[PDB]
């Protein structure tokens, strides 16, 4: 994906 | 296979006998329990002498009415000295009579 | 091979020793100083267990021993409602 | 077939005669009363059981059977699922008893506190902290009405438990007051020359300050708690302090000590309690927290599912302890199955977490914020991975309102400048990145980064993660590659410093820089980051050969004093 | 009366229990009626009113066992050079008493001890005998016991039951330890015993080779090892058959392997 | 379960008590079959049949064939079609009797 996982 | 409760005065012998076995073996099995000869004892199915010749299935001790859950009682007397005694089978006890919740009170 | 389960009233429920060791407490009572073979049958006193419930206990002994590892469907032990509470405390005390 | 015991047959006969012998069962030995009540539960007669368990006289005798407490936790919870509010009724009954016996001697008060402690421990072990807090408040009032040595000990032991039921209830503002009362009682205790051990209280305060995201103070009180662990403490106290110590070490970025702390906690819990105990499930939950925060997510799902399956067994449905296991397993399944895109099990767990928390807690409760946040994260990734623009808008809007509700709850409880509200700011920024609203996305990521770097130093894992998110927003969307390159370098540096070259979060930065340079040029930079990414993939494939974490805990690895001493020696 | 929870004092019931519990631990004769009555007394204590007096009964039983084994330890400290036979006699009596007390305390064991750190009364007594009779005598008792078997190796005639009873006592405490059922036996006795056997079989080994040639020494290997094999089946636990029959070969055959092969 | 348990105890009792138990069983099994609890109405009707198959008298065949009529309705609705043919055969045997 374009960004990392959620926090 | 028939299960019985050979009660005399306050004892209650919990024995198991074959359906086909006769009353003489039922009297002889008490030899190893109370050590008294079968000649000087007689059994009692509710005021009924149980003679040696007739079998257990003949005198009403069917396996349906003497199942292990509720074995059928049988009386006994040991002749005292020479004359037999009456059935002094004492009742066990009165369980606490739980009141009926539907009884109007 | 017979043991005399004397109740509180005085009823002497003579049951086979193989049946009596079904209950853990009777097996414990028949071990130690209680295994002394007085007469031929070991008189076990049950000063707290009445006769109307010790009779049901002995019936359960002869029922479980006969009906153990039964292939057919096993019927339930008939416990009357008036006896059920006293036979509940007797079943716990006897560990059967 | 085998013949059923005379005990069980008599129980079936007594239960069947229940109307005729309802009050006569209460005169039975305490090991028969609970078996009769468990038969009422098994037969389905939940109404009669609920009527009996709502009386404190009956329930106190049930609580004295500690062998079958695991059977009681699944009965009581069933009653709380039946609709009968057994916990609040028992708490009210105990409060009424305490108000009645407030004017008495110190003999019956000590008896009621001991009944109060077991009832409060049951109500907080089952997860009814709002209902256990009333019981412990009554016990504290009883211990406060007099000021002797034993009552001081009981007041300290009651403020330890009152702090615990005000941490899991998200009443963090009253936790400081409760700890102050406990500290006052302990100072009065040490004034008279008798010292009470402070491990459990300091561990509960560590959990309080960690839940408020005060990780520096949380670690300070972690050290203070581990300084007070002796060989005579109950295993529950040592287990709780080990768990909270491991969590504080994890959020302080000290995984080298957190590993031994939490593995020893799991070993102690599995040894003393068992593999099907609620406390073992709590240790597994904190161990899954550790494993999820050390880039070991694949095992964490195997730990949370182990933790949840214990909690669904002992407790059952509609419990906050099951709900926390669901909302933690849902997030770990979301993180593990993130690149895979298979958010089917993750959403199913997050649906149950909200479906349980909404039933048992009010809409303004902080525990609902964390369950809403996880489901909003899952819904966003389901939205962007589907093709229906109607779905891509509906799910994104649902995630938007969930994130706003969670942000409102966290802002109301913690404040504007906490870490846990900055996490919601970062999630909202990611959501706005997905939702094609970029002007607000940059503001949200800027707020999250500024809050998490004002608080959590300059090179923390959380600030690095938010920096990576903002850099992906700049790179893939706003085409401001000058800032995105700098933020990628910062995120890569922090991830390498914390997790090394085998960090699984470095792919979203390596690919980001690859696209960044493909957009602007420097094909030598493209080649160098491409071979760096290839080396990273090779190292990750080499490290991917992992084992089961329960086996990693093993049996009897360490000793209780050894782990604490090693932690203290390592500062 | 019935088997119903009733309020009862602990002093009277505990004295009635204590008389027969004293009569059992030293294996004195107690009436069977008394023995069957004390089961009902134990039950009445365990399900008493308004609180179950099971923890108090366990505490008082532990206190009694402490006092009794401590008194036996004082008694055998009074007896010098006769601690072996007296210890074996007291051990047999106390082991039978502990088994009978496990039988008597079955309701406390099943309904209180197993349902709450706490050991069953029949295995609490073994722990008390370990840490009040064997651990205090962990040095005096082993010296004479190792001397007796060493003297037996020298041609003496020790008591069969006394020597075998003392060694079996170490194993017989380990019934409740299902994890390590021989750790106590292998540590407090076997480790001194294995080193003692090696010392006895290396000092006398030089004596044999001093007067015997290779052919005569070969017959001596099959002479003393077979004798030691009897002592394995005589004064040793059966589970230690292999680890001592090969230890002697290490100090007899392995040390002289270069001599037998040549 | 309460009906079956209180029913197995008065198997050997008098005709009036067994008649009362049979009537209570018919009304309870009819209620539980009307309400749709066929798995629970079967046990009541099985216990009623167990009472009926004790004394080989006149009215007991009528009550047993009524029990077996009611067992088909609580077995067809419970999709116990394998036991349905057996129940019909037993009912037809009692009609032959």
């Amino acid at each position: 994906q374009k960004r990392a996982s959620g926090q | 296979d028939v299960f019985l409760m050979i009660r005399r005065h306050k004892t209650t012998i919990f024995t198991d006998a074959k359906e086909s076995s006769t009353v003489f073996e039922l009297k002889r099995i008490v030899e190893g329990i109370l050590k008294r000869p079968p000649d000087e004892q007689r059994l009692y199915k509710d005021d009924q002498l149980l003679d040696d010749g007739k079998t257990l299935g003949e005198c009403g001790f069917t396996s349906q009415t003497a199942r292990p859950q509720a074995p059928a009682t049988v009386g006994l007397a040991f002749r005292a000295d020479d004359t037999f005694e009456a059935l002094c089978i004492e009742p066990f006890s009165s369980p606490p009579e739980l009141p009926d919740v539907m009884k109007p009170q | 091979m017979y043991v005399k389960l004397i109740s509180s009233d005085g009823h002497e429920f003579i049951v086979k020793r193989e049946h009596a060791l079904t209950s853990g407490t009777i097996k414990a009572m028949l071990s130690g100083p209680g295994q002394f073979a007085e007469n031929e049958t070991n008189e076990v006193n049950f000063r707290e267990i009445p006769s109307h419930v010790l009779s049901k206990v002995c019936m359960y002994f002869t029922y479980k021993v006969r009906y153990t590892n039964s292939s057919t469907e096993i019927p339930e032990f008939p416990i009357a409602p008036e006896i059920a509470l006293e036979l509940l405390m007797a079943a716990n005390f006897l560990d059967c | 077939w085998i013949p059923e015991t005379l005990y069980n047959t008599a129980i079936s006969a007594v239960v069947d005669n229940y109307i005729r012998s309802r009050r006569d069962i209460r005169s039975l030995p305490e090991n028969i009363q609970f078996d009769v009540y468990y038969k009422l539960y098994q037969q389905g007669r939940l109404c009669q059981l609920g009527s009996e368990f709502c009386e404190l006289e009956v329930f106190a005798k049930v609580l004295r059977a500690l062998d079958k407490r695991h059977l009681l936790h699944h009965c009581f919870q069933a009653l709380m699922d039946h609709g009968v509010k057994v916990a609040s009724v028992l708490a009210y009954s105990f409060s009424r008893r305490c108000s009645y016996i407030a004017e008495s001697d110190a003999a019956v008060k000590e008896k009621a506190i001991q009944v109060g402690f077991v009832l409060g421990g049951f109500l907080s072990d089952a997860g009814w902290y709002s209902d256990a807090e009333k019981v412990f408040l009554s016990c504290l009032q009883l211990c406060t009405l007099h000021d002797e040595m034993l009552h001081w000990f009981r007041a300290v032991e009651c403020c330890v438990r009152l702090l615990h039921v005000r941490n899991g209830n998200c009443k963090y503002h009253l936790g400081e007051e409760t700890f102050k009362l406990a500290q006052t009682y302990m100072d009065k205790l040490s004034k008279h020359g008798q010292q009470a051990n402070k491990a459990a209280l300091y561990g509960e305060l560590c959990a309080l300050l960690f839940a408020k995201s005060h990780y520096d103070e949380a670690y300070k009180w972690c050290i203070e708690a581990m300084k007070e662990i002796t060989a005579g403490l109950p295993v529950k106290v040592v287990v709780d302090v080990l768990r909270q110590a491991s969590k504080a070490c994890v959020v302080k970025r000290e995984f080298k000590k957190a590993e031994q702390l939490i593995k020893h906690a799991v070993y102690l819990a599995r040894d003393h309690f068992g593999s099907k105990h609620p406390k073992y499930s709590d240790t597994l939950l904190d161990y899954g927290f550790y494993l999820l925060n050390v880039d070991n997510i694949c095992q964490s799902v195997a730990i949370y599912q182990a933790a949840l399956d214990i909690r669904q067994s002992v407790f059952g449905g509609k419990n906050i302890h099951v709900a926390t296991a669901h909302e933690d397993l849902a997030y770990s399944s979301y993180v593990h199955q993130y690149s895979s895109g298979k958010f089917d099990n993750a959403l199913f767990h997050a649906e149950r977490a909200i479906g349980i928390i909404t039933h048992i807690l009010p809409e303004d409760h902080l525990l609902l914020a964390s369950s809403k946040r996880v489901k909003a994260l899952i819904l966003e990734e389901i939205a962007i991975d589907c093709h229906n623009k109607e779905t891509e808008q509906r799910l994104l809007q649902e995630a938007h309102d969930l994130h706003l509700s969670s942000l409102q709850l966290a802002k109301k409880a913690f404040g504007e400048f906490n870490v846990q509200t900055a996490k919601h700011y970062g999630n909202l920024g990611r959501l706005y990145q997905s939702m094609r609203k970029f002007k607000e996305a940059e503001e949200m990521h800027i707020k999250a980064i500024q809050i998490k770097e004002q608080l959590l130093g300059q090179e923390d894992y959380e600030v690095a993660l938010s920096v990576g998110h903002l850099a992906s927003l700049y790179n893939y969307d706003m085409n401001q590659y000058e800032n995105a390159e700098k933020l990628y370098l910062r995120s890569i540096a922090i991830g390498k410093k914390l997790f090394g070259e085998g960090y699984s979060g470095l792919e979203y930065d390596y690919r980001g820089l690859i696209k960044l340079y493909n957009s602007i040029g420097n094909y030598e930079k493209v080649f160098e980051y491409h071979n760096v990414l290839s080396n990273w993939n090779r190292l990750r494939d080499r490290q991917y050969s992992v084992t089961d974490a329960l086996e990693d805990v093993s049996t009897s690895p360490q000793s209780t004093e050894e782990v604490v001493q090693s932690f203290l020696i390592s500062q | 009366t019935s088997l119903k929870p009733r309020v009862v004092d602990f002093d009277e019931t505990w004295n009635k229990l204590l008389t027969t519990i004293k009569a059992v631990v030293m294996l004195e004769y107690v009436e069977r009626a008394t023995w069957n009555d004390r089961f009902s007394d134990i039950y009445a204590l365990c399900v008493a009113y308004p609180e179950p007096l099971g923890e108090r009964l366990y505490t008082e039983t532990k206190i009694f066992l402490e006092n009794h084994v401590r008194h036996l330890h004082k008694r055998v400290l009074e007896s010098e050079e006769q601690v072996l036979v007296m210890y074996h006699r007291y051990w047999e009596e106390y082991s039978k008493g502990a088994d009978y007390m496990d039988c008597l305390y079955r309701y406390l064991n099943t309904q209180f001890i197993k349902k709450n750190p706490l050991m069953e009364i029949g295995e609490l007594a073994l722990d008390m005998w370990r840490k009040l009779m064997v651990e205090p005598l962990q040095a005096i008792l082993i010296r004479m016991l190792l001397r007796e078997i060493k003297n037996d190796r020298g041609g003496e005639d020790p008591n069969q039951k006394v020597i075998h009873g003392v060694i079996n006592s170490f194993v017989h405490v380990e019934q409740y330890k299902k994890k390590f059922p021989l750790k106590f036996y292998q540590e407090i006795f076997e480790s001194p015993f294995l080193t003692e056997t090696g010392e006895y079989y290396k000092q006398e080994a030089s004596n044999l080779l001093q007067e015997s040639n290779c052919s005569q020494y070969m017959e001596k290997v099959l002479g003393r090892l077979k004798d030691e094999e009897i002592r394995c089946r005589k004064y040793l636990h059966p589970s230690s058959y292999t680890k001592v029959i090969h230890e002697c070969q290490q100090r007899m055959v392995a040390d002289h392997l270069q001599f037998l092969h040549a």
